């Protein structure tokens, strides 16, 4: 359980993390806060560290 | 013998946190001839232990040795080219199956939600239904949830062609009418390429 | 060379006033034994001029011959057996391909329709949707109109196979959002073996 | 144009005719006026009459 996001957006810099199942649900999560935001960009994984990351 | 290729299963590209694979499929193997090796080559290069994985199946009275390629997300997505390799010596010369993600502009959908029918909740279970209309390319998956957590009895029509170039699919989740009536916040997430980050979720609420 | 059997188009076997047709297709014809007899029987009896009708087809190296039978509304509809007999000296012994309507308790199907989203407004044109859940057999035809006169563009996602073994489809007709919103009442039809009649037709307005 | 309906149902007995463009569109018309009044059984057609026929 727990991952966290990392925003390198335009104008948005920052960090968050949430409470899921798997990964996958975790995605969904950020990825929503990440359009609740205007933030769009790339995205990618980490399990090593069970990281994502937003590259506007 | 034949050669099969195949592409990664929509939401494999679309989520990040999975993996997109591309499935080379060999048929018609017969016994004394089952040698077939693998040659893989991304837009032109080869990519040896690309991860690049095989294993002998039994049947019929052939074998079918298979492959297959974890891609990356973002070069399917970009229409890269992919390149399954196949020889074996009960053939004369390689055989090549090459193969790509769909082309055309994408076209963003639009996804709309509609509530059951006035009539249809004289009912045990109503059904939500959550539109995904205008897009292109086909290739987009449908989900549902309700809060933080993912319904499954729901099916998805596979997407048609509309009048105007664009594709169309409707997906439909059932519940009992008691949840409905509560009250409860159903979600159609809609994942598509065109998007902006690859997804979407409108609501829908009594 | 082989034949190939199909079933009449589920509309055409639905409405009496249309003409359901079993069509029996032969393929790699060749050109030096293109006589192909062709016989057909109803359920066991042979049905000579039934109506049946052949006609000469060149193409690729091999010819293509096809005969066609008028079938009858009610019997297809009540699993009578169809029985396309194609011979020619080029084979050594007469094919034989049956057919049939689907098989299982008729399940009658349930019409609903949902008017456009209340988010899909802010365009230019909406879309009116048509829900026919829990049937079988999945044969089943929709069509839309609005004042006794029916609009055309709509599109209707093939059937699909529900959790409860019954089928449902989704019908979409669109609009130019004035019309909707004059208060224009449209109204799709459904076809189907089940209903009383054969036929139905729910409403749908502002 | 105008194709007549004949309703030998049960205890519905009658006939009625409607203006229409093809005799499909005929059907469906009759065909409802059908259900509108519950007459449900087997139909018929018949060009040199331009009819049908509803048999509860």
């Amino acid at each position: 359980t727990t991952y966290k996001l990392v925003i390198n957006g335009k104008t948005l810099k920052g960090e968050t993390t949430t409470e899921a199942v798997d990964a996958a649900t975790a995605e969904k999560v950020f990825k929503q806060y990440a359009n609740d935001n205007g933030v769009d960009g790339e995205w990618t994984y980490d399990d090593a560290t069970k990281t994502f990351t937003v590259t506007e | 013998p034949s050669v099969f290729l195949f592409p990664p299963k929509p939401k494999d590209t679309l989520m990040i946190s999975r993996t997109p694979e591309v499935t080379c499929v060999v048929v018609d193997v017969s016994h004394e001839d089952p040698q077939v090796k693998f040659n893989w080559y991304v837009d032109g290069v080869q990519v040896h232990n690309a991860k690049t994985k095989p294993r002998e199946q039994q049947y019929n009275s052939t074998y079918r040795v298979v492959s297959v390629l974890t891609v990356l997300h973002q070069n399917w997505l970009d229409g890269k080219e992919y390149k399954c390799k196949v020889s074996n010596k009960a053939l004369p010369a390689p055989i090549e199956k090459t193969i790509s993600k769909a082309k055309g502009q994408p076209r963003e959908p639009q996804v709309y939600t509609l509530p059951p029918s006035r009539e249809e909740m004289t009912k045990n279970q109503v059904s939500l239904t959550c539109l995904v209309k205008g897009f292109y390319p086909s290739d987009i998956a449908v989900e549902w949830e309700s809060n933080g957590q993912p319904e499954n009895n729901y099916k998805t029509t596979p997407p048609v062609l509309d009048s105007d170039g664009s594709f169309f699919l409707y997906s439909k989740l059932t519940v009992d009418k008691s949840r409905w009536q509560q009250g409860n916040v159903f979600s159609c997430s809609v994942m598509h390429e065109a998007l902006h980050n690859h997804y979407t979720q409108k609501s829908l609420s009594l």
